[PDB]
């Protein structure tokens, strides 16, 4: 039923349980999220560039969980464990606090700006953040506020 | 296990028992017979015989073994309410009146459930279980082997026969092929009477605790798995060495098992179990080696097992 | 159980059953290098200590650890951080070095302020003479004028065993001169300022090439576990998978059967 | 004596006939009576009283199993008919070792009193030690690396094993 | 008899072996230790090893720097940093090092630089007193 | 030049006039002449000689497959039917490596004859590179202290799949 | 490797081969049909021909392609019994006559099996497979190519089709790519008569010293990469070096390849192979180096070709 529904789309927008299972909300899955106008013909290039490269960071480290999980972090080198810090930031910034979730989030909702937001992972890939523990970037609204998490969760 | 307990529970009983065979192997009943005859439950000369006996084993046709189980249950419902007793009740095999209403239920012109079972399978098991119970007029201890086809527990056979039960002693193979013995899993078993309010808080606090202790084991057996043990924490490292140690104090010769592991078998009081479980837990024993609690009776023979080995 | 987990956790045993393999394989080079630079370096140890030994040495009234950086070698930096906790708490002052990262950060939390210098990068590259002069340059270099110490470490014996062992550095110059160095003649004070220097440079040098013998050893046999440990759990998992593949097409058959014979 | 050579064969074939005759298809496909098919026949393998005759049926049936799969439909349930098993494992055989008996797994419920006395003289001890010798000796490559007491234990074994 | 002990971090020489006298470049001069010497440690210098053989013909080598040891029972011990045989060791690149040692000397005031560069002059230096 | 897209979806389309013309159901629900449905219609592209006028017809079946099981009912079919296959997977997409053509698994039986000298002069180099190159390629980090044998086939390999 | 064993059974033994292709890509079908007029097999001029040619093509229905290895297996039936020959049948592919069977007792109509398979299948098997031995006036051998389905060796169609193979050749693209041809895998081919009691005494453990010695190999293979290839004891270098130069004799060359080789090909009688391979092992060719057994016939052309030059 929903497999033969897939067909009769212009974007998909997946959500997956095991997601949801770790707070993240919402939950959807970046890697099953498909969307007809992702050309940099129509978004522009930065955009694309930008979330065909969130998307990489997130892929990547998936491919290590496993790895990691029974074999330590500390076999990862300088260069492969700044990406899985990366992707745990990338991943706990893809949360929103919904204005319509405020009964079950319990934070004032918010609404980001398209600029706004490919600013946002930009800098993050960049590594520009990398300073910045992940739990600032878990459910916030634009990037600012982010580091203003991380400025509280201090002292 | 269920010859165990009979030799345990059956033979020390003031009361009447009643035993039916359903499904199971004919010889299974010949050695019963010739073994209860022997100890005396059965006597031939004169009528001081204790334990009634119906079987329908696995070489009557399905009709039989679908009704023989109604059969056995019928004279224990007797002792029960028209002389109002303790009657032990002991069933082998019980999975075997649904199996063998899975063989006709095709041919009775129903169209087949889950696993091309009856479909009336919930209901023709609830009918016949709901009998085999205790009542006000008197009391019936039902001791039932249910045996699991495919080890797969969740057939809607064995998966059934749960709901009906108050207390589950579930018997795994991987369990049985670590060549413990009772084979029985110390986490997936159940009684419905755990209860610090009737075995007593400490009874409740040492059966929670082993649990916890073996919950922690297993939950950190699929990094050992990969790893080694040599890999764990100095904390986890300490676990791993008594839960071991438990899962083998939790093994125990049979009486019923001597006459082919050639060890004595043992019966051992609650008081000795509840505070054997309790030292190993406590740590005072974490310099015995492991094997010292494999197959013993009371905690005071790993002491005596650990010594052996000079 | 499904089709989606199960080829989920095939597709990841295959990658550790390979990567440990290899792994394996790494350090099984290292090894062979380090069992015959061990060789030569053990005589070198042998020569070093043969005075210690032949001429009883005490003192009258400092901890170095030897493992490395690169973990996953089974028990080698745990089973020395043991013996270190050990005499951390039985003496006395105690100032502790820890030669190898995974000695700054496995007995550290515990005795954060008793560190005295750190080092990294060991067991990356096969240890040297130049390294274990680096060791002893700081040693002396730091205003800790130590009074007595024991170097711990693991020794080679075999491909799968080790020990870890201590020994003690009478490496005080004010304690270089006892009544049993009252059997020896022709010496100066600052000439054991020189021998027992280098004495010290010995003795860091063999408990280094004992070390990475028996860690790369080890890692070797961990790994060769591991990757045959991963290669049993695919064999069993496999096999998992075709039952709940059969049984799946059997079942949605079943499904399908029973509801076209209700018509 | 008899043997079924064998009855997974048999299985199948009457599969076949189940599903033909259009009869509810159950696990692995199998009718309902499978289980049946093998209890009614083995249990005709039976030892008579002296007052009967003293004439006995021993069964030997065989189970082919897929990839060493004992839980499955077929061999558990004539583990449950059967007095006893004997499994071959193809790690042993595909190893040299033949006969392929997995000792730790292979027992004889109602066979142990009908034993030689003169075999439990021998076997008795053989059981013991081979079970010894099973306590964990897969470690294998070290020669004259481990203990004392356990090394001699790895040295009857493979004997013990060589000799079988 | 004495057994004999020497060898490098790299290399190993000898290992108890029976030996009559060795020859060492200490501190002190060159010192001589026979069979049945005194017990008596001295560290080493750059210069030439003599290890007196059991059957007449001797085995020489250069050394940069070590220690050696006699004890109170028959038995001698000799290790150095770096250990190296008059084969392998060539005269010409010797004497580039000896000059351009000699020229930084002059060129440095610093007394921790001045200690530095005078060793390596030393070691230089008694890289001729064999090729 | 001709692409089904797609011969799935064909598939239900068929599937569900059977199952309502009330034809038995087999795996999936799908009849017994779905092979034959797809087997007719992709042998009928060929290569005619000089002696029909040597003209060509060629097919370009597209597949669906749900979680990359290829070992589906119909992809089954397809794969049997056809003259090669070209395996796309998500993980080497959102990886980057895009097309997302799994060297590994996509094979061509014509292959070799039908690519042109030119292509054949550097084909067969790079897939034994990349063959070479896949075997190692878990160890693309994890590789400090490998020879520079293997650390070179790395190289070689990681370079080629930014060309593709 | 199916063309060279119809040309050296119509030499070795005087039979002929039929080939029935079940489920044939009408392109590879044209393909093998030119290929086999090209080496020398088909003879469309005279009458030297040695195969029998039938198609099942995928184009056609279910029940063409489940009756075509019987339309082929009675044109070799003939060769047997009327002209008492050693008869060759090749069946390509044997999965897709199961396949074919199961689509035609899915559209008669009847319940399906296990994994979707036919309720039939041991007999759709055994009905055409116990045709295929050796009668009192000849023999019929075939060589059936096998498709295994998600490479799930218990899955029915390849169990049921295991439960009548005798032997197995697997021919590997890794082997392949060494350039050692027949592409034949040494260690992963098996079969059912390398049985002292069936073959010989010789045959046997000369067969096993090979499968041994190559196995060794592969053992070291890790220690040749990662050790260094020096330090090897005198027993481990020479079965190192001993069982390079057997892989290589294994290579034959082949006379159907001649028009594309131009090398000359090579029929190696049995008792030829056996002392041939026992030689080496034997190592009465440790001083011959690795590239003289290499595309050979027999030992004498290998000893020949040593020379070569220098």
């Amino acid at each position: 039923a929903p497999a033969t529904t897939f067909a009769h789309l212009d974007a998909t927008t997946v959500l997956s349980r095991a997601i949801a299972e770790l707070g993240i909300y919402p939950a959807v899955d970046p890697l099953d999220s498909t969307s007809r106008i992702m050309d940099p013909n129509i978004v522009g290039s930065e955009h694309y560039d930008v979330a065909r490269g969130v998307q990489k960071i997130l892929q990547d480290y998936k491919s290590l969980q496993d790895i990691i999980a029974i074999l330590g972090m500390d076999e990862l080198s300088e260069e492969d464990k700044l990406t899985v810090s990366r992707a745990r930031k990338i991943q706990r910034f893809l949360s929103q606090p919904f204005q319509v979730a405020e009964v079950f989030t319990g934070h004032l909702g918010k609404l980001v700006p398209l600029k706004e937001t490919i600013k946002g992972f930009q800098q993050i890939l960049a590594g520009e953040y990398d300073h910045l523990p992940e739990q600032a970037f878990y459910m916030v609204g634009p990037i600012e506020e982010a580091v203003a998490k991380a400025d509280k969760l201090a002292e | 296990l269920i010859m165990e307990l009979i030799n345990n529970v059956a033979k020390a009983h003031g009361g009447y028992s009643v035993f039916a065979g359903v499904g199971e192997r004919t010889r299974e009943g010949n050695d019963l017979y010739h073994e209860m005859i022997e100890s005396g439950v059965i006597n031939l000369k004169d009528a001081t015989s204790k334990v009634a006996l119906v079987y329908g084993q696995m070489n009557e046709p399905p009709g039989a073994r679908a009704r023989v189980a109604l059969t056995g249950l019928t004279v224990a419902e007797y002792f029960r309410d028209q002389e109002g007793q303790d009657v032990l009740l002991f069933i082998d095999n019980i999975f075997r009146f649904t199996q063998a209403g899975s063989e006709v239920s095709a041919l009775l012109g129903r169209i087949p459930s889950a696993v091309g079972y009856q479909p009336t399978l919930a209901t023709d098991m609830g009918t016949m279980q709901e009998r085999i119970t205790t009542t006000k007029k008197g009391s019936i201890t039902s001791v039932q082997a249910i045996y699991v086809p495919a080890d797969d527990l969740t057939d809607p056979a064995p998966a059934t026969t749960f709901a009906h039960l108050d207390a589950t002693t579930v018997l795994s193979r991987a369990i049985a092929e670590l060549g413990i013995y009772p084979a029985v899993d110390p986490l997936d078993s159940t009684s419905r009477i755990m209860d610090p309010n009737i075995v007593g808080s400490e009874h409740y606090d040492v059966a929670r605790g082993v649990q916890k202790i073996l919950q922690d084991y297993k939950s950190l057996q699929d990094i050992i798995a990969i790893l080694g043990m040599d890999e764990l924490s100095e904390e986890d490292k300490l676990t791993v060495s008594r839960a071991r140690k438990i899962q083998r104090f939790l093994s125990q010769p049979f009486q019923v098992a001597e006459v082919f592991t050639g060890h004595l078998g043992k019966l051992v009081p609650l008081k000795e179990t509840i505070k054997g479980f309790q030292q190993i837990l406590a740590g005072e024993y974490d310099h015995l080696p492991e094997q010292a609690f494999y197959m013993v009776g009371p905690i005071e023979e790993a002491v005596a097992k650990a010594d052996k080995l000079a | 159980a499904t089709l989606k987990d199960i080829t989920r956790r095939l597709k990841s045993i295959k990658n550790i059953q390979k990567i440990t393999k290899s792994m394996k394989m790494v350090a099984a080079a290292k090894y062979a290098r380090a069992e015959r630079e061990l060789k030569p370096a053990r005589v070198y140890g042998v020569g070093s200590l043969a005075l210690y030994e032949k001429a009883d040495i005490k003192t009258p009234e400092l901890i170095i650890g030897v493992s490395s950086d690169r973990g996953l070698c089974g028990a080698i930096h745990s089973s020395v951080a043991k013996q270190m906790k050990s005499e951390a708490a039985n003496l006395k002052e105690v100032k502790i070095i820890g030669v190898g990262d995974k000695i700054r950060s496995i007995l550290h939390r515990t005795h954060s302020d008793q560190f005295l210098v750190t080092f990294k990068e060991v067991g990356r590259r096969p240890p040297t003479f130049g390294d274990a002069s680096v060791i002893a340059l700081e040693l002396l270099n730091s205003g800790y004028e130590f009074d007595e110490g024991s170097i711990i470490f693991n020794r080679f014996r075999s491909v799968i065993s080790y020990k870890t062992e201590e020994k003690p550095i009478f490496s005080l110059d004010t304690i270089s001169s006892a009544e049993s160095m009252s059997i020896y003649d022709d010496i100066d004070a600052d000439v054991l300022r020189n021998y027992q220097e280098y004495s010290l440079a010995n003795i860091i040098y063999y408990s280094l090439k004992e070390s990475t013998t028996s860690e790369q050893s080890a890692r070797m046999t961990a790994m060769d576990n591991a990757s045959k440990n991963a290669s049993e759990m695919i064999d069993k998992l496999t096999l998992t998978f075709n039952r709940t593949r059969q049984a799946v097409i059997t079942k949605e058959l079943i499904e399908i059967i029973s509801g076209a014979a209700a018509l | 004596l008899i043997i079924y050579d064998d009855l997974s064969k048999q299985a199948v074939a009457y599969r076949q006939m189940s599903l033909l005759l259009r009869r509810p298809p159950g696990r692995e496909a199998y009718p309902g009576d499978v289980f049946y098919l093998h209890s009614r026949l083995l249990e005709r393998a039976a030892k008579m009283n002296d007052a009967f005759g003293g004439g006995s049926l021993t069964a030997l049936p065989v189970i082919e199993t897929q990839a060493g799969d004992v839980s499955a439909y077929i061999p558990t349930n004539v583990i449950s008919i059967t007095d006893g098993q004997i499994f071959l494992e193809t790690e042993l055989f595909y190893k040299g070792i033949r006969p392929a008996i997995n000792v730790g797994l292979s027992v004889s419920r109602v066979g142990s009193a009908a034993q030689t006395r003169a075999m439990k003289q021998v076997a008795g001890t053989m059981k013991l030690e081979l079970a010894q010798y099973r306590e964990v000796a897969a470690f294998a490559q070290f020669g004259s690396d481990l203990d004392a007491a356990t090394q001699q234990l790895l040295s009857r074994g493979v004997r013990l094993t060589e000799l079988l | 008899q004495m057994s004999f002990t020497f060898a490098s971090p790299t290399q190993v020489f000898f290992n108890s072996a029976n030996v009559r006298q060795v020859d060492v470049p200490t501190q002190t001069g060159a010192f001589g230790i026979l069979a049945a010497h005194v017990p008596t440690l001295q560290v080493l210098r750059p210069g030439l090893v003599v290890v007196h053989a059991e059957d007449g013909t001797t085995s020489k080598y250069f050394v940069s720097s070590g220690s050696v040891t006699v004890n109170a029972d028959s038995s001698v011990q000799l290790l150095a940093e770096e250990a190296v045989t008059l084969d392998m060791l060539d005269l010409g690149a010797a004497k580039a090092n000896l000059e351009k040692a000699q020229s930084e000397l002059l060129g440095a005031a610093d007394e921790a630089t001045r200690a530095e560069i005078q060793i390596r002059i030393e070691a230089n230096e008694a890289l001729v007193k064999a090729l």
